[PDB]
């Protein structure tokens, strides 16, 4: 009894109904805004945000 | 460097007095009134003797002229060395004043002498009431 | 030519990601006395939709008027430890801004 | 001053003019069936859209289902393999008349620049998407495999107490 | 001796309060 | 890991600073005993043909380097398809082994009662 | 919201 309850605990311990409202809002999120503004944004924050190794 | 030798070790003791009377209003319980008062009035006439000290040897520190250190880095200590070199006056003391100027607002000069004529008479005639009562 | 009130106001909000103008602009009284401000920074919160972030240059300062935002509601005080907190809630700040955008 | 005044329309919205400002779009919008600033409450409205869909800022201009490349592979290796013999030519020409070396120098840099436009068309946010792509997919992968090799190690395990517990009986 | 030295009483997160103004050529 | 694209770039960095030391040991070293300066050159000359072959072999090593971005295009999309019910399946398969988990909750809440008033039955 | 709650241990 002691070790399936140990087993019962590490079965809860990994993930139930809030995986999948993550999901669902990744989903949306991704469905919702258009892949070429960003890839725009990406190559207009790549000189930004990468620093070059030759900036002194 | 004697007067400003003196200089630190008064206002030393000043902020050891400071550091005093900070821990023992830290407490959760106020205490007793009469330990505050001697505290305040301590600390108080300390401060006056600070003023005048200050006051005593301003020669001295004004011949002084500040320059960092050869040995001492700028590059990493900048912060520090520019947290010391700042010293203008916090603002809510200058508006004020700003707000007390606007509040007080040869006629200067002569309204300057009639204050003259009137301090010089009121110790006069408060003189001549201390004179009138034998208070002995 | 004279600039659009677009470009003004985009500059605007992209110079507010500095902390030195911020600092600036708080250590004035009339500015953060004046509601005028206050309404024109609650005005700018419509650019956090596109395609108007589409727009912008640094996202950081989206961020920054949305703290600005909760400067409203949280007092001027604080002010001094403006750079300080800044410099240590970046990391966790740009964390968040890139699960909001790169996600 | 290092920092610039700020912008003079800011001063005029006041919180009067922002609660008024419903009955004002619905009077303008009444009316109506670069804009001149009749009125003082003109500028909450939103900002129309260029036409052009253009912006200029210092000088500089600005404006689906991720939501013949052998051609520029040959082009490629070809142009390298021009730049390595014009790289010869141009140190032999060091080694035998070098006063007009820099006649052959800039014209290699060419070279080395057109490869800079042959990467411009080349031009990767695609292929970044794909990489994190499958790394975040094949990391799914594996979690949910593990989820279930776990889950079946503590059926077998349940399983076999069951037996063990029967050959007790 | 010395009966007690005095506790840092440094204040970093001061704002200090100093003029710009001369940045403009 | 790093990308292909960013070992590309390190690539063609090192190589240009390898022409550039390369030239300037000869501008700088022409006139050393000519036997130790041809072994140094010859040393030169090879360090600049394999890095010509890893520039040969990473350019063409680029996956989608001969493949027409559009099918990505499908190939992606298909795969966010693939994607969405694959999390589907994890939502069955996750709320189905809570189900038989909680049949075992269940179980062990009853056995461990029968134990309870059972050692308490005497 | 409810994934913080459900994602922490006792």
């Amino acid at each position: 009894l002691e070790i399936l309850n140990e087993c019962h605990d590490e079965l809860k311990a990994l993930p139930l109904e809030q995986v999948e409202f993550e999901k669902n809002t990744i989903l949306q999120q991704r469905s919702k805004i258009n892949s070429t503004e960003l890839l725009d944004y990406a190559t207009k924050l790549s000189k930004f945000t990468k620093i070059p190794p030759t900036f002194d | 460097g004697q007067a400003l030798d003196a200089v630190r070790m008064r206002l030393a003791q000043l902020t050891h007095s400071l550091r005093r009377i900070r821990d023992e209003m830290s407490k959760a319980e106020l205490p007793q009134w009469y330990t505050l008062q001697s505290q305040l009035n301590v600390t108080l006439s300390q401060l006056v003797s600070v003023t005048s000290t200050l006051q005593h040897f301003q020669e001295t520190l004004d011949s002084t002229v500040v320059y960092p250190l050869p040995k001492f880095p700028t590059t990493s200590h900048e912060s520090l060395v520019t947290t010391l070199l700042r010293k203008k006056n916090i603002p809510e003391v200058d508006e004020w004043m700003k707000y007390v100027r606007e509040t007080s607002g040869e006629e200067i000069e002569k309204l300057l002498q009639q204050d003259r004529e009137i301090t010089n008479w009121a110790r006069t005639t408060f003189r001549n009431e201390y004179g009138k009562h034998d208070f002995k | 030519p004279l600039p659009t009130r677009f470009e003004v106001e985009l500059e605007f909000i992209q110079s507010l990601a500095n902390i030195q103008y911020v600092t600036y602009l708080l250590t004035q009284q009339q500015i953060w006395k004046s509601p005028n401000f206050k309404n024109y920074l609650k005005y700018l919160e419509y650019w956090c939709n596109p395609p108007y972030s589409q727009c912008i240059v640094y996202p950081n300062c989206l961020f920054i008027l949305k703290l600005l935002n909760g400067f409203m509601e949280s007092a001027l005080e604080g002010l001094d430890e403006l750079p300080k907190i800044i410099q240590l809630q970046g990391p966790q700040w740009m964390n968040e801004m890139v699960e909001r955008w790169a996600n | 001053s290092l920092y610039p005044p700020p912008p003079p329309y800011v001063k005029f919205f006041t919180q009067s003019n922002l609660e008024k400002l419903p009955k004002y779009k619905e009077k303008k919008a009444a009316s109506a069936k670069e804009e001149e600033i009749t009125c003082a409450l003109d500028y909450l409205i939103p900002p129309p859209m260029p036409k052009n869909q253009q912006y200029r800022a210092f000088g500089s201009i600005w404006q689906e289902n991720e939501s013949n490349y052998q051609y520029k592979i040959q082009e490629l290796r070809k142009l390298l393999k021009s730049l390595l013999l014009n790289y010869l030519e141009l140190i032999g020409v060091l080694s035998i008349n070098p006063d007009m070396y820099e006649r052959k120098v800039e014209n290699i840099r060419t070279i080395l620049v057109n490869i800079h436009h042959l990467l411009n068309e080349y031009r990767q946010s695609r292929e970044s998407l794909i990489m994190l792509l499958e790394e975040q997919l094949e990391y799914k992968r594996g979690e949910i495999r593990e989820i279930e090799q776990v889950c079946k190690q503590v059926h077998d395990k349940l399983t076999s107490i069951q037996d063990t517990l029967r050959t007790g009986s | 001796p010395s009966y007690s030295p005095t506790s840092p009483s440094y204040s970093p997160t001061s704002p200090s309060y100093s003029p710009t103004s001369p940045s403009y050529s | 890991m790093t990308d292909r694209l960013t070992q590309l770039q390190i690539c063609l960095d090192q190589m240009t600073e390898q022409f550039c030391a390369t030239l300037n040991y000869i501008d700088k070293n022409h006139g050393v005993p000519p036997e130790e300066f041809s072994n140094t050159i010859d040393e030169l000359s090879t360090d600049i043909i394999l890095k010509t072959r890893q520039i040969n072999k990473l350019i063409d090593s680029l996956p989608g380097v001969d493949v027409s971005a559009e099918e990505q295009l499908r190939k992606i999309d298909m795969l966010q398809k693939k994607l969405v019910e694959v999390e589907d399946e994890k939502i069955e398969a996750i709320k189905k082994k809570e189900k038989l988990l909680r049949h075992v909750d269940s179980l062990i809440e009853d056995f461990v009662d029968g134990i309870a008033n059972s050692k308490k039955s005497t | 919201p409810h994934e913080i709650y459900g994602s922490m241990p006792l």
